[PDB]
């Protein structure tokens, strides 16, 4: 297990847990929690960041002395990918951007830089690979995103056969862009959405990452309880204290959420989904200036 | 004794030696013993209930009156049943003198607070509660004045670790700063310097 | 005298360096590796070997107060050369 | 009086080898002061005294404007000055090193460099000891 | 004989007595301070978590030590009432951010030496 | 194209403007307050920078951590940290603020305000001297010069 | 003996009471003030060019580490530890071994400066003059890892900064 | 003005310590033996108290 | 009645006021609480010698005279002539010291400010006579348990009578900027006013006695080093207000101006430390080509000097009040216990007293007053 | 050979060091 690996310590920030994770897209919403929960343990992270220095200065603190190491890339280029995955023995990638820029489309983002990034760690001789894609993932689905995700899974699980694919169903969190979404508007009764905690998320990546049996699986990372899209309003527009993302968002929030009761989810990893109920509040204490919404089971 | 060596005082050693029985002649309740060190400094140890008596004695006497309280401390020795040695240091300006009163205590029996005798021993009272867990009674207002609040443990006692059991951080997850237990990048060495072959024979004790 | 690792890295004058499979070179990507080129054996081993003819010689380094403290090395033993302890010079006795 | 200030005001002026050069002065140390030149750096720097100016101020640099890959027009900083003019500007001696050159060593630098954080040249620490405990090699050779 | 000097109390009936009221004022408190706070646990959590603090401390049989505690305790009543300390003070009691150490002897076995 | 040109134009332009009026407020938790305001008095004179002295929390631009963070002390400097409008800088000054320093091995001492807030610059010494913290700062002013936000926005 | 400091009485004849009422409605020792401040304005400031201009030092000045060698080109430290004895800070780490020759060098030597309180207290130690705290105080440093020195650095350290180190010491070894 | 109750001293509740560093650990009482590098007995005077060796790792930065 | 928490040297200060006027404070202290005491502990005498200077860091060689004094005490030694000369010249210097940075910041917390600046040019010159001395500006670890670590170099003398013999013309512009305006005597006149009985009770020391009418002063009643030698006068206040404690300090300043003339006269010649190599460490000469001192250098920078047993109060009178340590050596070569005595804290205690029935504005003053550093208050 | 050389004061000493307060009175009724 090459000495310099062997997990040391009592699990702590100075610990050593013989993990080298290479976080692909760890200055976005879910990578600032999955490297959090990887350097309060002890292990090395590794962060390529394409934007400036100063917007990563948040992750810092989250690692003991020299156990975040920032290193700069592109997508375009494989090299950059080499240098960077050359020494890790966990690959998680988090790229992903919800909207078009005039240099990264949806088949940019999704599909040609993680198989990219498979085929770098495949070839650097990368133990394990985790991949998030979508839970309303499908090559026959209209929007751009959801079809680009397929393509981009099929096309991983193709160049990594033993990758771990995560679907997260509709994050939540504190930086999120659903509870934020809905409480900055200040149609539905027929879209129903699961919504699933960041904490969870992160954890279930961890354990993924930590659960030797999981090599290929493929998981689907859903919350407790489904709600509808009218009344799920309701209660963040009352929790807010309120009376009551060009196209692609729009459509993919009308979409009701597919159900996949074949895969694996987060209680097969140990993880209690959290309920909306209690988080809501933490999230939209600062929209301000009881009474959950009901939910179909 | 030539250059290198402090000059001695045979007069001062003198006075306080008779002070000393002075206060032990009025004083037979409570104190216990009395010490004249070899650069003149001169210490009483009393019962902890002499406390109060002692104190007020010493400040308003007219042959006494240590109108000032210098500094109050105490001393943990874990090898005593009790444990800690209230240290109280007296100055009297009238007769341009120094005094210090000595008092036991351990875990569990209070001590007589001195508020009222000095108002210079509240905080100080406060220190060695919040620093070796010594209560005294009828403070007007005993709590913590140094540690963090809910810190728990006393630091200055002797069994206490040198870096204590939690430290601090900030965590993100939970956005805000956290106690975790402490782990250390590099331990504390620790350094055995004490050397066989006693220095100083006057101090030699009996092989019991 | 400084040398290279197979894998490319620089070797110390304590010999240090990752070996293949080791994940922290990843400290050094981008950056450079902190490598003292003077290596201290390589240049006293330049050093000529000084001729004094007397059994006990005494070095100070040089310098006087500057130096180490003078120690006294005999130089009875013809096989080999008197080293210092501090300094590292070494001394022997005129033979033939 | 006020002719004469102005006077060294244009004397001032002259001094710096025309208008480019006093503008050059202004606009890199922000100060047009004229001195003895008391030595070259083989980096580019110039080294300025004047005794009549308060401790202090009695002794001054001209940093180069390219030091060893970067253009230092403006990016100027003061680990750029080489040890023994370092001693000679922070006043620990009154002798310039041309004066009296300091002791030549073989191992002593023959590049001076500033400092050289943010940079790929940066220092990365690491340890310099062994390997301690050494595992055992399976043999390659099958048993049964 | 050993005879020993009292704090507070004279037996264990008074210490008692003092215990009961100082969880009187802290389950009088703990609405308060979740509100006042601004903490996210809800109040039924906060209660719960006094009646374990209590609880971790109830074999001891010596009235000294009982009403040392209690004096413990209020002051850091005192120290909740006036605001003294912050959010992070008052959410250390639920360790929020550490790892669940295990129990078994088996999963002790596989992390560390640790016993 | 000019389109590269002009966003590297104007970035020039912001990167000048943000260090060339540095405006920092001052823990002076510990003695290397001392030094820092020896680099106020009228020999270094960071006022003549355009780094005036004192400002307050809601207009400041840079954090200087002066002094021995301890355990009762970094919620607030968290908090205040919390407080300051981006872009926003932290200097690290003297050991006990680097790395703990001579209190390193205590129970009521932040083994590094690092440990609280992000850290831009480390500047070394027990105290460091005032001309020390100059140089830090003026090392804070060419790393802000070095930054490029413009372009990496035009390029994404 | 002592003085008073404020044991004054004012007089209480009739020109000096309108020597006070005139203070008191014509601002006099306001307008005293205001022409101090007026005449400090007219003099000459006395802020330096930095870092153009340099504070002055003195060759006892501690700053950066350094590990000095002797002229052959050999290091002077021989891992007696007595540097790491007396380090009030607990700063320096070291470890030795003999050398492929026999002779007594370290193979580790650490300096955590961020622990280090600059006391000077490793360099008056040392009976070989091997670690010393040279010159240099312009260091700042942009992450915490970098000024954790090891071996390589602070050799590194003296050979850049040797000429003045050796000059310093020349000047002042003879009041040690 | 005396209680004159009869229990066994036990201060556990009132130092602090955690739960796991008191019921875990296993400390040794000795007089520490006389170092066979020196003659002298100065040191083996007295009685010392020590705890059970944990464990200690290498840190991966400076090892 | 309304209660005001005005958090973060760094101070946290809870008060109920009715209206304007202060009816409760109550200072929260140990902000800055390291530990110093009980870090000690693990040190030896030598090693622990620097903490001092972070104690009181306005006036760090008064801290290293008092703890010098201790251990000096304890060793049954004393130091030669010229090093008792030294000190004494170098703990008026850090009177000077103290007494400009505390006038001039009380001045700049009332509003003043320019002050401040002029004053901590003279401040930066005495900042380099401290490096000059030692290479430290600040924390020079000058002053140790033997004498002073280094003798002078041999340009000193001459620069600190340069220094000295213009620095009164700094303190009359001070006092002509402060001492007759109408607002600073309106800001501190009949401000914080204690009585002697009161100001003695509560522990108070240095100027907070003398500002109430005591006549005491340590180096007049109880001298240490070779301050009987040297004649000064202690000035003595009338009312206990703000008012006459600044008097007093500037007052203090001008006999600190005497007394280092006076030291600067009566320098005499000789060695530095104490002619005993087995308290203080050889010269590096000798260290180098005697055995003896080899040794006793080796012995001493590793494990130290063993102090006798005993337990000692040592008081100083510092510039703050009066500095005190209550050392406790077991007879090895770390010391047993080590408690610090600070002015800061009694003075902050009485503060609450001293503040009562005053504008909330007035508890700046009052602070300010107390020259309370909070090194020593939390150590 | 050569005698001692430490820092010393000047023979005969320093010259006289003002201390006292000195605030002239400007002058006007
Ligand atoms: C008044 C009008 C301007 C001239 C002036 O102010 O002179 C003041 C000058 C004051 O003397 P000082 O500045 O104390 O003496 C320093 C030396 O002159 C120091 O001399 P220097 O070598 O520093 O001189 C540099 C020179 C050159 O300075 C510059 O070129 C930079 C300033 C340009 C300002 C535009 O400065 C000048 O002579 C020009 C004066 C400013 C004109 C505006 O003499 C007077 O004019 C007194 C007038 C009566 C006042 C009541
Ligand atoms: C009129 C319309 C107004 C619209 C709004 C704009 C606001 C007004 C614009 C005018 C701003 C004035 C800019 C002048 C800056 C030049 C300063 C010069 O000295 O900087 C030099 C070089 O700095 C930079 O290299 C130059 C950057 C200046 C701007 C570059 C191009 C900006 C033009 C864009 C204008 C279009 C405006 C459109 C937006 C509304 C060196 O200084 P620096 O190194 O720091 O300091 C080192 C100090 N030393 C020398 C003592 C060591
Ligand atoms: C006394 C006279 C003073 C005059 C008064 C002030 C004049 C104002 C002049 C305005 C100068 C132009 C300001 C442009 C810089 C604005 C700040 C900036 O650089 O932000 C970069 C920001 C970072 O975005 P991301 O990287 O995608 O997200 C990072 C967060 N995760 O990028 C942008 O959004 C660019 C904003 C558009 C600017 C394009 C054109 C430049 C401005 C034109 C002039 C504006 C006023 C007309
Ligand atoms: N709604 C949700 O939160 C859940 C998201 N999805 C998947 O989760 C992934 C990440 O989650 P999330 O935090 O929300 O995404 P974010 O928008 O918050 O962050 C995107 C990350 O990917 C990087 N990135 C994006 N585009 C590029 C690019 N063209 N080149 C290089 N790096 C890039 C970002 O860096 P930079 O900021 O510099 O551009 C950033 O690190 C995404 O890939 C998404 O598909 C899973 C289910 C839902
Ligand atoms: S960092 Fe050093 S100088 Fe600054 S307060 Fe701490 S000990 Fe003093
Ligand atoms: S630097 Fe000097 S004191 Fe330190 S180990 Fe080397 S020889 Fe010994
Ligand atoms: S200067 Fe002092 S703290 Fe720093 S390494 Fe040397 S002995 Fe240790
Ligand atoms: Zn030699």
């Amino acid at each position: 297990l090459h000495h310099a690996l062997i997990p040391h310590g009592k699990g702590g920030r100075s610990s050593v847990s013989g993990i080298v994770a290479t976080v692909f897209g760890a200055t976005g919403f879910l990578g600032r929690y999955v490297v959090n929960h990887l350097g309060r343990m002890g292990s090395q992270v590794i962060v390529p960041y394409r934007c400036e220095p100063y917007d990563t200065m948040h992750l810092r603190p989250m690692g003991d002395l020299g156990q975040i190491i920032f290193m700069e890339w592109n997508g375009k280029d494989k090299d950059s990918i080499r240098k960077v995955v050359e020494h890790s023995n966990v690959v998680i990638n988090l790229v992903g951007r919800e909207w078009e820029t005039k240099n990264f489309d949806f088949e940019d983002v999704f599909v040609k830089i993680p198989h990219a990034i498979a085929q770098v760690s495949k070839e650097a001789g990368v133990e394990k690979l985790i991949h998030i894609s979508h839970l309303n993932a499908d090559i026959k689905s209209p929007s751009r995103y959801l079809r680009s995700k397929a393509v981009g899974e099929k096309e991983v699980r193709a160049a990594f056969p033993e990758a771990t694919i995560i679907k997260p169903s509709d994050i939540f969190g504190r930086e999120d862009r659903f509870l934020n979404y809905f409480a900055s508007m200040r149609l539905g009764k027929e879209t129903v959405k699961q919504p699933v905690y960041i904490v969870d998320v992160s954890k279930g990546i961890i354990n993924a990452i930590k659960d030797p049996d999981a090599k290929g699986k493929t998981f689907a990372f859903v919350g407790p309880n489904r709600y509808l899209l009218f009344d799920l309003v309701q209660y963040i527009f009352a929790v807010a204290y309120r009376p009551f993302t060009t196209r692609d968002k729009v459509e993919r929030v009308h979409m009701s959420d597919m159900t996949l009761p074949h895969l694996p989810g987060l209680e097969d990893l140990g993880i209690q989904a959290t309920p909306l109920e209690l988080k809501a509040i933490e999230v939209l204490r600062r929209h301000r200036t009881v009474k959950p919404a009901k939910t179909v089971n | 004794t030539r250059p290198t060596i402090r000059p001695r005082n045979d007069v001062v050693h003198k006075q306080l030696s008779a002070f000393g029985q002075y206060v032990a002649e009025i004083l037979p309740k409570y104190v216990q013993q009395v010490q004249v060190s070899c650069f003149n400094e001169l210490e009483i140890f009393i019962h902890p209930d002499g406390v109060i008596p002692v104190l007020t004695f010493l400040r308003d006497h007219t042959n006494a009156q240590f109108k000032s309280l210098a500094d109050l401390t105490a001393v943990d020795v874990p090898t005593r049943q009790n444990r800690f040695e209230i240290v109280y240091n007296l100055l009297s300006l009238r007769f341009n003198s120094r005094i210090r009163v000595k008092t036991y205590t351990d875990e569990l029996t209070p001590i007589e607070s001195s508020v009222t005798v000095y108002k210079a021993a509240n905080w100080y009272e406060r220190e060695i509660w919040d620093m070796f867990g010594v209560f005294f009674a009828n403070h007007p207002d005993l709590r913590r004045i140094l540690t963090d609040y809910g810190f728990e443990g006393h630091p200055f006692r002797k069994d206490f670790p040198l870096s204590g059991y939690v430290e601090l951080r900030y965590d993100d997850e939970v956005k805000r700063v956290v106690a975790e237990p402490v782990e250390l990048a590099q331990e504390f060495r620790k350094f055995d310097l004490n050397s066989p072959w006693e220095a100083f024979p006057a101090y030699r004790q009996p092989p019991e | 005298g400084v040398r290279t690792s197979p894998t490319g890295e620089k070797v110390t004058h304590t010999g240090q360096a990752y070996d293949d499979g080791d994940y922290r070179r990843v400290r050094f990507s981008d950056r450079q590796k902190e490598v003292n080129e003077n290596f201290a054996i390589d240049l006293i081993a330049e050093q000529p070997v000084s001729e004094v003819g007397s059994r006990v010689i005494s070095c100070d380094g040089g310098g006087g107060a500057l130096g180490h403290p003078r120690v006294y090395i005999n130089l009875d033993k013809e096989t080999k050369t008197g080293t210092c302890g501090y300094c590292g010079l070494q001394f022997r006795q005129p033979h033939h | 009086e006020l002719v004469q200030v102005l006077r060294r005001g244009l004397q001032q002026v002259s001094g710096h080898g025309g208008l480019r050069g006093y503008l050059r002065v202004l606009f890199r140390a922000n100060d047009v002061r004229v001195g003895t030149l008391v030595g070259e750096d083989k980096y580019g720097n110039k080294y300025y005294e004047d005794n009549k100016q308060f401790f202090g101020r009695h002794r001054w640099v001209i940093y180069t404007t390219e030091m060893n890959g970067r253009d230092t027009f403006w990016d100027v900083d003061g680990s750029m000055v080489p040890p023994e003019w370092h001693r000679w500007l922070h006043c620990m001696t009154d002798d310039p090193p041309t004066t009296k050159p300091p002791t030549a060593r073989k191992y002593i630098w023959t590049n001076h460099k500033f400092n050289v954080s943010g940079t790929p040249q940066q220092y990365v620490p690491y340890s310099t000891t062994r390997k301690k405990i050494q595992e055992w090699v399976p043999p390659s050779t099958p048993y049964k | 004989g050993t005879s020993v000097k009292p704090i507070f109390s004279r037996d264990m009936n008074e210490a008692k007595r003092r215990v009961r009221e100082l969880y009187r004022a802290w389950y009088r408190e703990v609405p308060n301070t979740v509100h006042l706070f601004q903490l996210d646990i809800s109040v039924k959590q906060g209660r719960d978590k006094v009646r374990e603090m209590f609880m971790k401390n109830a074999h001891v049989t010596d009235p000294r030590v009982v009403d040392l505690l209690v004096i413990k305790g209020k002051m850091e009543l005192e120290e909740t009432i006036n605001v003294w300390k912050q959010r992070t003070h008052i959410m250390r009691f639920f360790h929020e951010t550490e790892a669940p150490r295990p129990t078994d002897f088996l999963s002790k076995f596989y992390v560390g030496h640790d016993p | 194209s000019r389109g590269e040109y002009v966003v590297a134009k104007l970035d020039d332009l912001v990167n000048w403007a943000r260090r060339s009026s540095l405006w920092p407020m001052t823990f002076g938790l510990a003695c290397c307050a001392v030094e820092m305001m020896h680099m106020a008095a009228p020999r270094y004179d960071m006022d003549r920078f355009g780094v005036v002295f004192r400002a307050s929390p809601r207009q400041s631009d840079v954090m200087i951590v002066a002094g021995t963070l301890t355990n009762k002390m970094a919620p607030a400097l968290r908090k205040v940290y919390d407080q300051m409008p981006e872009p926003r800088y932290v200097v690290s000054m003297g050991s006990c603020a680097n790395g703990g320093g001579y209190y390193h091995y205590s129970y009521s001492v932040v083994r590094g305000c690092d440990r609280i807030v992000p850290v831009d610059i480390y500047v070394p010494g027990c105290p460091p001297t005032a001309e020390a913290l100059l140089y830090g700062i003026l090392q804070l002013q060419r790393k802000i010069k070095r930054e490029k936000r413009l372009r990496i926005w035009y390029r994404r | 003996t002592y003085k008073f400091v404020n044991m004054r009485e004012p007089s209480m004849d009739m020109k000096s009471v309108t020597d006070r009422a005139a203070q008191t409605l014509l601002w006099t020792e306001l307008v005293r003030g205001l022409g101090m401040t007026l005449s400090y304005l007219f003099r000459e400031p006395a802020t330096i060019n930095y870092p153009f201009e340099k504070g002055p030092l003195s060759p006892r000045f501690r700053g950066e580490h350094a590990l000095r060698r002797y002229p052959s080109g050999e290091e002077r430290c021989i891992a007696c530890k007595l540097c790491e004895a007396v380090c009030p800070a607990q700063a320096i780490t070291i470890e030795a071994e003999p050398r492929a020759d026999g002779s007594r060098r370290t193979t580790r030597y650490d300096i955590d400066m961020t622990k280090c309180i600059y006391c000077g207290f490793c360099q008056e130690a040392c009976p070989v003059d091997a670690i010393v705290e040279g010159p240099n105080f312009e260091f700042s440093t942009e992450t915490h890892e970098e000024l954790l020195y090891n071996k390589e650095k602070l050799l590194n350290n003296g050979d850049k900064w040797e000429a003045e180190i050796a000059a310093n010491i020349q000047a002042d070894y003879l009041y040690r | 003005q005396l209680i004159a109750v009869d229990e066994k001293l036990d201060i556990t509740t009132l130092t602090g310590v955690p739960e796991e560093h008191i019921k875990t650990r296993k400390v040794r009482i000795f007089v520490p033996a006389r170092n066979n590098m020196q003659s002298g007995v100065n040191n083996t005077k007295k009685w010392k108290m020590e705890f059970d060796t944990r464990e200690r790792w290498e840190n991966p930065l400076m090892g | 009645n309304l209660t005001l928490n005005f958090g973060p040297g760094v101070l946290r200060l809870v008060m109920e006021l009715s209206g304007e006027m202060v009816r409760k404070c109550d200072p929260h202290i140990g902000l800055l609480h390291r530990g110093t005491e009980k870090l000690i502990e693990y040190k030896t005498y030598l090693q622990a010698l620097p903490y001092f200077d972070r104690l009181d860091y306005v006036s760090m060689m008064c801290n290293e005279q008092a703890y010098s004094l201790a251990v000096e005490k304890l060793l049954n030694i004393q130091p030669p002539p010229r090093a008792q000369w030294i000190r004494v010249l170098f703990g008026e210097i850090t009177r000077l010291l103290n007494h400009i940075m505390a006038v001039t910041t009380h001045a700049l917390d009332i509003g003043a400010m320019t002050p401040f600046f002029w004053m901590f040019e003279e401040r930066e010159k005495m900042f380099e006579f401290y490096e000059r001395v030692s290479g430290a500006r600040m924390h020079a670890a000058y002053i140790r348990p033997g004498g002073v670590h280094q003798d002078l170099p041999l340009g000193l003398l001459d620069d600190i009578y340069e220094f000295s013999k213009n620095f009164s013309f700094r303190i009359d512009e001070l006092e002509e900027m402060l001492t007759n305006n109408r607002i600073w005597r309106n800001r501190t006149v009949d401000i914080g006013v204690v009585t002697a009985e009161d100001a003695l009770n509560y522990g108070f020391s240095g100027v907070m006695l003398r500002g109430s009418g005591i006549q005491w002063d340590l180096r007049k009643t109880q001298p240490y080093d070779v301050y009987d030698q040297v004649e000064f006068d202690v000035p003595i206040g009338s009312r206990g207000d703000c008012y006459d404690r600044y008097l007093c300090r500037v007052e203090e300043m001008r006999q600190s101006l005497r007394i280092i003339s006076q030291c600067l006269n009566k320098m005499p010649p000789g060695e530095i430390k104490v002619d005993d190599a087995k308290v203080s460490p050889p010269k590096r000469a000798e260290m180098k080509t005697s055995m003896e001192s080899l040794i006793h250098h080796f012995k001493l920078y590793t494990e130290g000097y063993q102090v006798p047993p005993g337990a000692t109060y040592t008081a100083i009178e510092a510039p703050k009040g009066e500095f005190g340590v209550y050392l406790v050596s077991d007879g090895s070569s770390r010391p047993y216990r080590c408690k610090i005595k600070a002015p800061g804290f009694a003075h902050l205690a009485g503060l609450d007293k001293m503040s009562k029935g005053h504008m909330l504005a007035d508890v700046v003053a009052i602070i300010g007053t107390q020259d309370i550093v909070f090194g020593e208050v939390d150590r | 050979a050569s005698k001692v050389k430490q820092d010393m004061p000047p023979p005969g000493g320093y010259g006289p060091i003002d201390y006292k307060r000195n605030l002239p009175r400007r002058g006007l009724s």
